[PDB]
DNA sequence: CCAGAAGCGTTAATGTCTGGCTTCTGATAAAG
DNA sequence: TTTATCAGAAGCCAGACATTAACGCTTCTGG
């Protein structure tokens, strides 16, 4: 039995004023498209497929498309909430996508539901979990403490995962069936998941993880990450929808598809003539997509106008500025000048001097800056 | 709103975990409580858990983060601040609590948690703060920056309302009652001016005379001449608070465009002067009635049933004192439960109900009663 | 043929804080029994169905429970914009609800198949017509009845199937300019909305306004809450029944002095009413509106009741007069003169539905 | 800088030319006086009119010129205000004074008469208001706010010095100073800066540039509050003899930030360094009270000054807080300083005989004191 | 019964500044 | 760990006021 899973789609993001619009559209046919090609019967998407609670209006319109352009295939489909949507932004659609094979289930305390294959047989046992939030499960007390209000929440989730995997075992049986459970949390500044509490499961699907990876060593317990780059550190890394096919009732294959990135971006240390040299990478090659950059200045000069240098650069060229950061973060105080100096007794000549030796500066621009300070001195003189 | 219950630990000098309750024998009256002890051993404290568990912004410190955290005191590993608060017959509780990195007295400090959770049936409502704010705003219906001028009244701050900006106290009145669409217009025609005026870089009448009128960034001026009215009907409020309070002045609307109360002076025949011209105790007690009165606008949709306020009585003369404080039970004949906490010995022999604060012997903490110790 | 005409439905409405839902609820599931009742064709819903264009995450719910609902009915659904209502609003789901018999509206016309599968009637689906998306504003919504009408005469031809009529929009002569109600296109028949007062318009019967399935404001505590049930004959109106909603939530609009008031305030008394009674209380003294609220807070603890609004309509205070008169108050110090105060007034009204 | 004699006549509640001299024998025992009273009857008027004359500028208002005197006692026609001082030895006499217009209780207020004369002289050595303001900064050494928060501490201002943002205190202390020429050096920056920066519509704007962010700009700032940092050093090294002197509870020190900031230590801890805004209400006062003192002790070989009027605070104190505290000023009257004091608090009566007992009419709204000072 | 002077009360040019406002870099809270 | 979002700071424009300088009204007051 093939799944996709994917994850962390973050629709109707702003992306400092920018979008993932068709960002995410180029990327959700090509979900569709690698479904009939591998003749998959259920995808899963766990968690966050959502930015906000209330989103654009078109970003319904990238989902709504999504499960009916699904229904092509007829495959099914299971939707988590994720931590980042409200719960009652998925349970206007939990009633009416039971038509369309889209089992969205939002809130905690769902029943255990059996995944159909193509031909009509059962093909899994599902564990359908969404993002706990502390309220549905849990109520608080007086009398608590600081730390134990993060650790009777701890327990108060793993207890649940083992109550409902419990009632698997009834729903499963005698009939060799995989289990797959789902989650949007995080596992292995105490606040994660011991991944030995997870449930003793065939394969658990999870989330609220960018970077894909295994946890613990365990392959059926995969951060399958986001489909695109949403930021700046794995920008230039790639994306997974897990591709698990079950054998026998049992884990067969984790077979890792990547995505054909459609928008470009790239990160770019240093100081302006290291981003000089970089910027010239994009000058004979052209770009139908606008590439966009970070650039992370770790300059020392003044550099009058720094957004400004930049917006110089990239005129002429295929290359869109998004975000420019610099070091700004530096102390400069008059130290005690060994507890004894009156200010009346030390010349402007002194406590200029004073000034300068706290930065980095040498030798040339000292010269030149110092004659610049005393033309000030001497024009009120 | 009153306070059921409070609890803390390792605030400031308050060392140790400590619970005082507002059901009990003591409070068994809803008189008014004093709270003695040495000056500066955890006196305003008690009173600050209250306003940081409710919104997480002492009078003193501006904010608290996992950056700068002046708050719990030197050498503890973490800090809270719970309440029980009560609205409209239902409790309520909050819990900001803060621990530091790897429980040390030396390390990093770790993000706050917050609670805002039900009493009755124990379910919460908003672990995260930002909606733990705006869920407070819809429950007590007063916002913290409401609840710093209208209800608690903090040391030396009595100066809140009446020195204030007149775009602050403005943005107060609009807060309390009446839509924030009397600003919004104000925007919105910023926004239609400054679009206007970027196109032509009777056009200029489109938005010139308008702009001139009504119209400023944030809404400045529809703004106030929105509450240009609302202190009109305030002031009211204050004269009857006022007379039972200290018969000597009424207050007036002063015809003006930036909205200023003004004194009206019955023992001078009717002279008029500015608010700026008064007395430490008259402005003490003209800000008591001002809040007081602040605080019965909004009583018809939500019920502010607490008043807690900091030193003023010695400011206040020792005569006209036991007037003041017998028309203060007078307000106690309603249900406000009025928190004092001063050092005017016959003012702490007029109020019965102490929560004595005993400063450590040169250990550098304090403390409390037994009854109140956990 | 059997098609119900239901109008103005705006779900998830402010109420001066006070929420619309029970009242829609213990409807919709009254609104699909009688459409089980009657076996019905078809249901249309002539605009103004959501509040606003980004409604609360609530109103969905209500409004998708009742298309599953529908499901079990298999009747077809046709839903109109309104004039509140976005294009966006309603682009949320516009393919979702093609697979489940759910036609949602610029469009050309369609046919509505019966329950057994036979075409059945003819529909005009006519959205509210933006100026900005097409005198001159009378000019172009004149003839588009006509250029419709031959839209509705030819797709049809000699086939016996009846022609109705849609739309979201104002029209001259009926009481709370707009759409002249002699130009309209005689087709079978015309349903149409925006109008929240149930009442024939013009005096011709293929033509009407159905209001609102629930009241809307105290002002509009009509009992005339009405769902035109309406019957064909092969291609002609039969007969249009106006069926009555139940109600549930009752308002009071008491008016008077307090002694008037408090004699009206004990026919609430000792009843027991199991929804609290809403009112509308309007207080007739120069007493301030801050404190007359003072007295009707304890009056109001004894009865079963909870009030909403007080009003004076004869100080003042802010939550008490509209916008324009401030803004009238506000031109004391500022030289109206003539052509000066029909600038100030005309722009004025436009900048407030900007933000509207 | 300590006065010897006012003379007010309607300046809220004392009607009726009343004059105090400090050269009276109670005055003249030692120096240290308190005042009494009911409240409202005057006793923040009767420390305001020395302000008022020395400077036309009051804690309570904002600017008495020919509009708007909200001083003037209800109902007269004449309000003035006049002070007999010393500065170095030898005596001056500063005299302000206001009418309405025809000598009736109402109508148009004129333009203040001033002077500014050295008495035992006759040289009228100021006439108009902004060279009155002049020569009372060059001859007193101290400006206005300078007397507003290191020499008269008016009643809940005194969190002034220590709660101020760093521009206004930067301003004080580079005027405590004779070194106010930084005001204009990093103003100058910024003057050829915005030039070069505008004959842009060059490598050598950049370097103007580098300056710029290197020193103040526009007023003083960054390169102000550079350098009053040791002079901000200067004056906590010498609070922190003051306070230990007064109460051994936080010594203090500078901290290393642009703001030129102060942070406090506890002796019983021995390690903390938290922010003045955390300090207690009687720790505050006690903070303000000693850093006055530093503050006025820093400009000691130049125009020294002596006299305190500090108006209220001490209610803030205790029997255990309040007696250390007065016991402590009694070593500062014990030296040259001549302070004064209004103060509610009835515990130092046994600590401050001298008084300047004021009385109410019955609630009529005047007041009046010992008619061994009037008129 | 009064005119000159002396002072007093009045108005018209100009210098500082308090208040929007805007442009910017800094903090804060949240999803990896 | 990074990303919207608000919050505070520094600088710019400007009208509002403070001040100074000049111009009639009243009043002793002398014959
Ligand atoms: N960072 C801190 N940690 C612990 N205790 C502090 C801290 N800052 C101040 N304190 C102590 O907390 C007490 C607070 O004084 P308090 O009585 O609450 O103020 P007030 O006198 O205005 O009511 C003071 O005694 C002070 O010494
Ligand atoms: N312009 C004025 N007209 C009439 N009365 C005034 C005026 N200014 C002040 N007062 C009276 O003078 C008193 C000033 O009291 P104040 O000296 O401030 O008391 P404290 O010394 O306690 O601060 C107040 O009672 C006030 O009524
Ligand atoms: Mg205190
Ligand atoms: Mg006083
Ligand atoms: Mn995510
Ligand atoms: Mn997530
Ligand atoms: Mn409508
Ligand atoms: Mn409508």
């Amino acid at each position: 039995m093939r799944i996709l899973h994917t994850s962390d789609w973050h629709l109707g993001q702003n992306f400092y004023s920018k979008s993932r619009e068709a960002e995410h559209q180029a990327f959700l046919d090509w979900l569709l498209e690698t479904a009939q090609t591998h003749q998959v019967d259920a995808i899963i998407v766990a968690g966050d497929v959502f930015d906000t609670g209330s989103p654009p209006s078109y970003a319904r319109t990238l989902y709504n498309r999504f499960v009916v352009n699904l229904q092509q295939t007829g495959c099914h489909l299971v939707v988590l909430a994720g931590n980042s949507d409200s719960v009652a932004t998925l349970n206007e659609s939990r009633d009416i996508m039971a038509f369309l094979n889209t089992t969205v289930v939002a809130s905690a305390g769902h029943a255990p539901q059996i995944l159909p294959r193509r031909d009509g047989t059962p093909g899994a046992v599902l564990c359908p979990i969404p993002f706990l939030r502390p309220r549905d499960i849990i109520t608080s007390q007086a009398g608590l403490n600081g730390i134990e209000k993060q650790q009777h929440l701890l327990a108060a989730i793993t207890d649940y995962y083992q109550q409902h995997y419990a009632d698997a075992c009834k729903l499963r049986g005698d009939q060799p069936l995989p289990i797959i459970a789902t989650g949007h949390l995080t596992t292995v500044t105490l606040d994660a998941f011991p991944a030995q509490n997870f449930p003793p499961a065939d394969y658990i699907a999870l989330g609220h993880i960018h970077r894909a990876q295994i946890i613990g060593g365990m392959e059926h317990v995969r951060y399958c990450g986001s489909p695109i780059p949403l930021s700046f550190d794995e920008c230039g890394k790639s994306k997974y929808v897990h591709l698990v096919t079950f054998s026998n009732g049992k884990l067969e294959s984790v077979e890792n598809l990547n995505v054909p990135v459609t928008q470009p971006m790239a990160v770019l240390k240093g100081d302006l003539a290291s981003i000089t040299a970089q910027l010239e990478q994009w000058r004979d090659v052209s770009q139908e997509p606008p590439v966009w950059l970070d650039i992370e200045i770790t300059t020392d000069e003044y550099l009058h106008d720094i957004q400004r240098k930049i917006q110089a650069l990239t005129e002429s060229l295929p290359v869109e500025v998004l975000l420019v950061r610099r070091s700004r973060e530096q102390r400069e105080r008059v130290l005690a000048s060994q507890q004894r100096e009156t200010l009346s007794e030390l010349s402007v000549e002194e406590v200029f001097n004073r000034r300068l030796a706290l930065e980095e500066l040498d030798e040339s621009q000292q010269q030149r800056l110092q004659h610049l300070f005393t033309t000030t001195l001497h024009t009120l003189a | 709103m009153k306070i059921l219950s409070l609890r803390l630990k390792n605030l400031n000098s308050l060392k140790g975990e400590w619970k005082i309750d507002f059901t009990r024998e003591p409070f068994a009256s809803n008189g008014l409580f004093a709270i003695t002890g040495p000056t500066g051993a955890g006196k305003t404290t008690l009173l600050d858990a209250i306003c940081l568990a409710l919104y997480h912004e002492t009078p003193r410190l501006s904010n608290v983060s996992q950056s700068q955290n002046d708050l719990m005191t030197r050498d503890t590993a973490e800090c809270l601040a719970e309440v029980e608060f009560e609205v409209k017959g239902e409790a309520y509780r909050a819990f900001w609590s803060q621990n530091r990195a790897r429980n040390q007295p030396d390390g990093n400090l770790q993000v706050p948690r917050v609670e805002l959770a039900r009493c009755a049936d124990g379910k919460i409502l908003a672990d995260k703060v930002k909606d733990k704010l705006e869920l407070t705003a819809t429950l007590t219906g007063l916002d913290y920056g409401r609840f710093t001028r209208s209800m608690l009244l903090s040391q030396g701050q009595f100066a809140a309302f009446l020195n204030a900006k007149p775009k602050e106290r403005a943005e107060l009145l609009e807060e309390l009652t009446g839509t924030e669409i009397y600003g919004q217009i104000s925007a919105m025609v910023f926004e239609q001016h400054k679009s206007a005026r970027t196109e032509l870089e009777q056009q200029v009448e489109d938005w010139g005379y308008l702009n001139s009128l009504i119209g400023s960034k944030e809404g400045d001026k529809f703004r106030k001449f929105a509450q240009g009215l609302t202190l009109d009907n305030l002031v009211h409020l204050a004269n009857q608070q006022l007379t039972r309070l200290h018969g000597r002045y009424l207050l007036q609307r002063k015809a003006s465009e930036a909205l200023e109360v003004e004194v009206v002076d019955t023992w001078q025949a009717d002279a008029v002067r500015d608010t700026r011209t008064l007395s430490g105790g008259e402005s003490f007690l003209v800000s008591l009635a001002l809040a007081l009165a602040l605080s019965d606008l909004v009583s018809h949709k939500t019920r502010i049933d607490s008043l807690f306020l900091d030193e003023g009585f010695g400011t206040l003369d020792s005569e006209t004192l036991d007037t003041a404080l017998d028309a203060l039970d007078a307000l106690n004949a309603s249900g406000k439960t009025i928190g004092v906490i001063s050092h005017v010995e016959a003012m702490k022999e007029r109020i019965p109900v102490q929560i004595k604060v005993k400063k450590i012997n040169g250990l550098g903490y304090s403390k409390l009663e037994s009854t109140f110790a956990v």
